[PDB]
């Protein structure tokens, strides 16, 4: 009969995952394949003639644009010819800096950096992560949507995120035309919470451009790249595209960011035979390529093809060092859902959490998962208590912070009220004071009243059709008693005439105070140097509800 | 402009101009009620992004300096031009002709030489990789 | 076996059907779809609802790719109504109409694991009413956020599998469905 | 008003845990207390006569137990003058070798080695853990208990635990007298399930040490150490008493340890106004003294008390590291109970698993907790699929591997028949074939037939009262139909005699090698050297239940 | 002895010899059913512990060797003996007269050199600290 | 206010007692114990189970330690029967024997927040019962194992502040129980 131990076994939330076996053949193999090319290059006057084994001459649209503009050529064949598993010793040594590593890395071949992390274990990727890191200073991302686009949940949800501590704030839609209302919901909320959050707003390619050009976004991220031409050209892209888009974010003074991770070509059915560490390699180097200036990998969305089979928590690490590696900024995922189990969530989040990533989730849940309109992530607002214990616990800033329910109800209740006078000025369906209050109040959109989504379908739909801008919203705010709101959302848009946040890693904190990789530049030596969790930052990070005071 | 020029904002607000050449200090909730600036005032200059490509420069990151030396020569791309040059290059949209003609336009209307020779390469490769109108 | 070829696939002869078009292994050999679903049994039902609207139902097989969107083009060029099913393997499925982006659909059901019978005879249904030039509410699908890590490596697995048996350059062919 | 989120966050398992703010002035803080003392030593002509600000004269037991024996006094003035962070820097160095650093760090005063940890975050401490661990394999302890002290479960949850990895492994008692079957059960099982696996019985330690000395237990772990004097003399100890117990042990050929951890003395209420890491520190230099070859820390059954303030799991790694440093064995504890939440624990336990310690737990629960009578470990029988899981998704050995139901059933019912012989050929109480079956299929005590237990403690006690030795549960297995067993539980016995087992890290593999950090030296050197999961092992790790296999299809 | 030299199961079995004199290939299975061998003749000698003592040393371990020299002696000690010792070095339980009494007797009726001067350590150190009987 | 001093304890003499010691600071500067069971009702529930046997229950207050071993070896020296009550503020308990090894008891209760007024006088029963020559049962208590770490360190807390009321050298004070 059967074993009442592998009975209660059988029951355990883990054995609900998906799990299966290696299949070198077809690329379902998360990294360390046979079938990966050797490390190569070869030169001449200045041109690419081989690359990874492969001749010029069967370069994909992948390997031109690598080969082209996605690898220094300077110190490619000196980088080539050193010992990778010096290289990786390099990686993880406290008293290698990283500006002696990134001028090699940054000539290392797609094969070549892939070889050279694959011969380091989580403790030693998480060693070199501390160091590699573009930001000095750790962050968080967070997703702010629920199921029925309320744009005033949404703005009450991205105000407690920014209270938090994101540093990034994400919103889309469930429905495709509510988008210019989240998008100003978000940003809206997000600036109440603390003026100088970042938003997006994750959508079709063409009407999430047209809504940074109107104003109501500040950056762009999942805007997709593939490691196989196959794969790239069944999304409708090619390298070329994807920079031409990159370029013109840039020309309208918004970031933006590509959107890669590991698994997306064998789950396609593409791979062509290779490892999916070794593929996610090659979107790096697009990404590299095409001077975009950070990355949003470790899987995200295809989470579930690396965790299937061995040693894929372990490359997701392995493609979020690459990334760093290669002085890119890294919004590392830890996004999507991919277990039923809390235990092996945690450990796959900690890869990126201890050490600290430029965003340590690209998409961290503000809202209760049943909202969260990417379809669940790793983390969500039930976790906000043991992801604060945890900090403390382990003296680890993990970018965000405990906070009082008094201050997130006011600040909740101030993003509605601000967001009810932007709707009441620029005469859009009103927003009632039953529903600030539901906002103030909330844990998701089960506590929100229905709106009339036909309504606010019509006159979102507007806000494109008639090209309504981010100054009404501030002329709103200005008119309706928010004119501190209305100067941090003139602060946002002016950010995008300097050009200084479209820099690596940027992100805006303190008194409109751009923090990038530029001037904060990572400069870890090893114990008690780089960055340190410790004076307020550590007295804010202990503070966690429940601690009881001796003194009572 | 070097890293220690940087932030603009804090090193240089008086180098970031408008396309309309208006400065930071004119966009105040003040001037933005009055409709004294505009949204059409409110554009980054290529000047802006060609002094962070030179930031990028040296910062160590030469590829996202090209990127920003593109992006300057695209502000003087209208918006609706930008998206109808990203849809011609996806795969099989357009005939070689019709990339290089892009490209021509590019460099004598907007004088986007760089963004140029980003098309032209693309026109090249695209025809060796079977990317073209016709190829699929 | 429930599937026989009867001839290359001809562009419809009358604007009032839907041609379900499926993927290469269809039917052969894979059987069921992501959760055990027979292929049997997912077909007759999308017939059915085709032809509850008094639409006529068409089925070929597609070759040239396994992926459910350029399954779904192959099937919408030949349609008389311009309308069609695509159907992979494991169950993904979507409804497209000639003259689309090959990328874009009238409904996509990207989740296989959430389609029920149920579910495969509304899309049967909508797509009839899609080629009557209706507007029909489109069909809704149970959310399961468990469902796609669950499932995806399998899918994954599934989807490659078929693959195999794409045949460059050749047309699709016409079927008969057994009683 | 209430926030709703604030009352989902309200219900979450994480708010049930207890904490608690800082309180300095009494010792209520983990570590990098402004009250710890500075590190200093003066050494006169091979006599330490200052120690931590501390002069010879003002010395208490501990401190003069660690002056004259725990400090390599060679080259203390030497580690001394230098940089404490440069020390810090060195420890997760991958290019200094643990050779070159084990002279310094043991020549460090307590003080002195807390200050150079107190430098490091935790991916600097587990970088520098699989570096100075002292055996190069990594390896697990279990806890096998149950709340009716059922002896054919025992032996039957002995040999699975056995199978599935751990080397070492651990019983005590609900009620006293059932001590001497615990210990049998746990040994006869322990060898079924894999030749080699030591076991101990943990007692009072009159109790612990008789039954060592009749044959029936393998090692001994829970004599403790305290880093008080106060404390210390509180539970009627000095370091000479334990000192001397230490090496009885040794003298009967039984390898032992101490144990330790974090905030007992705070508990306790005399921590002389120091952090819990300042005062653990001294516990590991006590045991480096008595010349101890390892120590179970890691706060252990004290880790409600660092987990409640800032930094205390942090500290908890620390001061496993402080013991590898030290070049003792670390049995890193990971088996108390401290949080209601997954999430916490998961955090707590993966310090030591990632980098691998000697022991990466000393008593994962190899029962469900129900069953633990420790009062639960902080992992128990239904986490081994999540604990093979995570081993496969970071390609990290953490010592256990996936097993199939049917081995186990095989293996669990071998031990319970294995014991049942034992039972009969000594006279003891019988277990029955209902029981046999019973223990085969268990879960826990739950699924077990009720025993006279009156009956069991009589026979139990005669075990001790009449000196009935291990070669009597030899005698009773080869004359039951179990020579193989009998063979096994011989050669165990076997290497009492030789002191092999004795030294630092030592466990039993493969067939009676003895693996200690001797012979299995930790090597790192960085990325792709010292131990790595491959081959054969890696094969072993990725062969999860559950796990489809491509060619299922077509 | 050297680390080379260990384990000493593997390269040099037969230097194990027991209290006895029995050899390890003594212990089988027929002996001790006939019993040939019994408890008595299982147990470490010094000289084993004395050969352990010098591989701790040769790696390194000097403290360690120190508690196997401590051990050797022991060995001479009848079981209840080391249990009356344990419990008279525990604090409170002896004078300082009783446990210099005990070291004498280590070192003069088993040669236990060492032990017995750890005895008399502890009590000058316990006259020092008040950790003999009247001082609680 | 419940308890009042009434001079130095006297030692029994006859076997007709058993000796309640409590702590430096139990019903003064703590009134609850660890999960808020007050004093008073606490100590109404040993004395009531003590009583209930036929046994004289005598309350004491030691100065000379918090530890509740200690506490209640002070207790046994001063009873008629030896057998004696030993309560921290925070409510950990023993039944002691004079005799025995401080550190050895009758029986141990060694997890404050798993007692209940059930428990107290369950106790005071046995502790009559042993002070009787008889040979109770175990007094049973519920089992818990998240109780330990959810409560160790506030029990450590509220250790070091009767800790404080320690008085060295000071004998114990018998009390009047209202
Ligand atoms: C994983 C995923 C991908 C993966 C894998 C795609 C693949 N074909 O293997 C990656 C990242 C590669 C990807 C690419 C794209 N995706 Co996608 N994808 C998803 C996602 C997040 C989950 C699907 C899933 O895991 N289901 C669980 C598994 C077990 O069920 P399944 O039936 O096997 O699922 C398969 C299909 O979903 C299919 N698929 C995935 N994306 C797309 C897009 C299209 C147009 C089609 C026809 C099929 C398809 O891939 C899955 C695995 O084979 C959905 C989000 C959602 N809300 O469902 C978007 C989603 C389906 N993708 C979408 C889009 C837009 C795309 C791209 C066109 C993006 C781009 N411009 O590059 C490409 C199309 C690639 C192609 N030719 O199929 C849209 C489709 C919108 C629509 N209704 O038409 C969705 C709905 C996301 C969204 N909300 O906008 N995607
Ligand atoms: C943590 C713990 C300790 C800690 C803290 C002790 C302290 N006084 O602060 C440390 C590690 C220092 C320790 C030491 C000892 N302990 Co202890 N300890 C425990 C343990 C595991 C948990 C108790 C707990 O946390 N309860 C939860 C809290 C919230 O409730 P609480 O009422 O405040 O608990 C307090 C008491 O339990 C007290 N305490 C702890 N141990 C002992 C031992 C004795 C004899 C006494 C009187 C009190 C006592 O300390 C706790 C906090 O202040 C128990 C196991 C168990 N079954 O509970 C063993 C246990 C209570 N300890 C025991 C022993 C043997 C000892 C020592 C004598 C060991 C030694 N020889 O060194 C010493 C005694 C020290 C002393 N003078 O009090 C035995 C008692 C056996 C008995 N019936 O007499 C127990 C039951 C464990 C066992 N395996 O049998 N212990
Ligand atoms: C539905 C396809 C979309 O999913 C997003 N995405 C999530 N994970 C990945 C991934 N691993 N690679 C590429 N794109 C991804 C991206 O925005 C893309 O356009
Ligand atoms: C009940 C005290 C017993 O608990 C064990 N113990 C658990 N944690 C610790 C610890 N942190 N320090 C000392 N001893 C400990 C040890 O065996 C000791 O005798
Ligand atoms: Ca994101
Ligand atoms: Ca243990
Ligand atoms: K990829
Ligand atoms: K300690
Ligand atoms: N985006
Ligand atoms: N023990």
């Amino acid at each position: 009969m059967r074993s009442k131990r592998f009975e209660a076994l059988a029951k355990r939330p883990v054995n609900q995952d998906g799990f299966v076996k290696e299949w070198i053949e077809e690329g379902f193999i998360a990294m360390e394949s046979p079938n990966d090319p050797k490390p190569s290059i070869k030169i001449v006057n200045g041109a690419v003639t081989e690359l990874d084994g492969k001749p010029v001459s069967d370069f994909d649209l992948i390997d031109h644009f690598i080969a082209r503009y996605g690898i220094n050529l300077n110190r490619a064949e000196e980088v080539m010819a050193m010992d990778s598993v010096k290289l990786a010793n390099m990686l993880c040594d406290p008293n290698v800096k990283r500006s002696e590593i990134v001028p090699l890395t940054t000539a290392m071949t797609p094969a070549k950096i892939v070889e050279v992390v694959s011969h380091m274990n989580v403790v030693e990727m998480m060693m070199a992560m501390q160091k590699m890191r573009a930001r000095r200073t750790p962050s968080q991302q967070a997703h702010v949507t629920n199921v029925k686009d309320n744009p005033v949940q949404i703005a009450a949800d991205a105000a407690e995120g920014a209270w938090r501590g994101f540093d990034e704030q994400e919103t889309t839609v469930a429905v495709a035309r509510y988008a210019p209302f989240n998008a100003i919901a978000l940003l809206v909320g997000s600036q109440v919470g603390r003026p100088g959050v970042l938003t997006q707003c994750s959508l079709e390619e063409a009407t999430e451009l047209k809504l940074g050009m109107l104003g109501h976004t500040c950056y762009a991220e999942t805007i997709s790249v593939y490691g196989t031409e196959p794969v790239f050209t069944d999304g409708d892209d090619t390298p070329w595209s994807k920079g031409f888009l990159a370029s013109s974010y840039a020309s309208r003074g918004l970031k933006m960011r590509f959107t890669s991770g590991s698994g997306s070509e064998v789950q396609m059915g593409y791979a062509e035979g290779k490892s999916m560490l070794y593929l996610e390699a090659r979107c790096i180097y697009i990404t590299k390529a095409a001077g975009v200036q950070g990355l949003q990998n470790g899987s995200v969305s295809c989470i579930g093809v690396p965790s299937a089979v061995p040693s894929g928590i372990r490359a997701v690490l392995a493609e979020n060092l690459i990334c760093s590696s290669l002085d890119l900024e890294c919004a590392s995922s830890n996004d999507q859902t991919f277990t039923h189990s809390d235990m092996r969530r945690t450990a796959r989040l900690l890869m990126q959490f201890l050490p600290g990533t430029d965003f340590i989730s690209s998409g961290y849940s503000a809202v209760p998962n049943y909202d969260n309109m990417f379809a669940g992530s790793n983390e969500d607002a039930e976790d906000f208590d043991d992801y604060n214990v945890i900090q403390r616990d382990l003296k680890v800033d993990g970018g965000l912070r405990p906070v009082r329910e008094e201050d997130v109800i006011a600040i909740r209740n101030k993003a509605a009220r601000a967001l009810q006078a932007v709707f009441a000025g620029m005469g859009l369906p009103p927003i009632t004071d039953e529903e600030v209050e539901a906002a103030t109040y909330a844990h998701g959109s089960k506590d929100m009243p229905e709106r009339n989504i036909v309504e606010d379908i019509k006159f979102a739909q507007e806000i494109i059709n008639k090209n309504r801008n981010g100054l009404e919203v501030v002329k709103a705010l200005a008119q309706g008693g928010f004119t501190d709101v209305a100067q941090d959302m003139l602060n946002i848009q002016k950010a995008k005439l300097t050009g200084d946040y479209l820099h690596t890693s940027a992100i805006i904190v303190g008194d409109g105070q751009v923090l990038s990789a530029v001037n904060d530049v990572n400069d870890y030596a090893g114990p008690a140097t780089g960055y340190r969790l410790q004076g307020e930052r550590w007295e804010e990070i202990k503070n966690i509800p429940g601690a009881l005071d001796p003194n009572e | 402009a070097r890293v220690s020029d940087y932030p603009l904002a804090n090193k240089h607000p008086e180098w970031v101009k408008t396309a309309t050449n208006k400065t930071l200090d004119d966009f105040t909730l003040e001037n933005v009620l009055s409709n004294k600036v505009t949204a059409q005032d409110m554009r980054i200059t290529p000047e802006t992004l060609r002094l962070q490509a030179s930031i990028a420069k040296d910062a160590g990151r030469d590829r996202l300096a090209m990127n920003f030396e593109r992006a300057a020569e695209l502000t003087a791309v209208p918006d609706d031009r930008i998206l109808e040059i990203y849809n011609a290059l996806r795969p099989y949209r357009s005939t070689k002709e019709e990339l290089l003609a892009i490209a021509d336009d590019l460099e004598s209307r907007y004088q986007a030489k760089i963004c140029a020779a980003f098309v032209r390469e693309a026109a090249t490769l695209y025809v060796e990789r079977k990317k073209l109108k016709g190829d699929d | 076996g429930f599937l026989t070829e009867v001839g290359e696939a001809r562009q419809g002869t009358q604007q009032d059907e839907v041609i379900i078009a499926v993927g290469p292994a269809f039917g052969l050999a894979q059987t069921v779809n992501i959760v055990g679903i027979p292929h049997k049994s997912i077909l007759r039902e999308v017939i059915a609802g085709i032809e509850e609207e008094g639409i006529k139902a068409r089925v070929i097989r597609c070759f040239k790719s396994s992926d459910v969107a350029f399954v779904a083009v192959e099937g919408n060029r030949l349609s008389g109504s311009g309308i069609s099913i695509g159907i992979q393997s494991k169950g993904t499925t979507v409804i497209h109409q000639q003259g689309l982006p090959p990328l874009s659909n009238l409904e996509l059901f990207p989740q296989a694991p959430l389609l029920t019978l149920e579910t495969y005879r509304q899309i049967g249904k909508n797509a009839a009413r899609y080629a009557k030039r209706e507007s029909p509410q489109p069909v809704p699908t149970l959310n399961d956020q468990m469902a796609r890590p669950k499932y995806q490596a399998k899918s994954a697995i599934l989807h490659i599998k078929e693959t195999k048996y794409v045949v460059t350059g050749k047309n699709p062919q016409e079927l008969r469905v057994a009683l």
